[PDB]
């Protein structure tokens, strides 16, 4: 592609599509996190029963 | 962006500039006149990039 004199170029990354990723990452982090507390709760009454 | 608006705003005061220059030499005796003449700009795609 042909050159233009004076200019430079963006990031390319726009915030409005990139400030959702992370709101999206820390729901399913806990999502994730859930498991491992129902997950020991089970295990440690499946072994204090006698 | 921010980049089209400070375009339009450093074009319109080279504007002013010259019209104040004509101003303050309305009596000097062999003085002759300036304009300023503005062209659009266009990089690859079809959105400007100001003036």
């Amino acid at each position: 592609g042909k050159l233009t004199n004076g200019a430079l170029e963006a990031s390319n990354v726009d915030l409005s599509k990139e400030l959702v990723n992370m709101i999206v990452a820390q729901r399913n982090y806990q999502s994730n996190a859930q498991t491992i507390k129902t997950q020991d709760q089970i295990l440690n009454t499946l072994v204090n029963l006698r | 962006s921010f980049s089209q608006a400070v375009s339009g705003l450093n074009a319109a005061a080279t504007n002013l500039d010259v019209i104040g220059n004509n101003i303050a030499n309305s009596a000097t005796y062999g003085f002759k006149s300036g304009t300023a003449s503005f062209a659009d700009m266009f990089a690859g795609s079809k959105v400007g990039l100001g003036v």
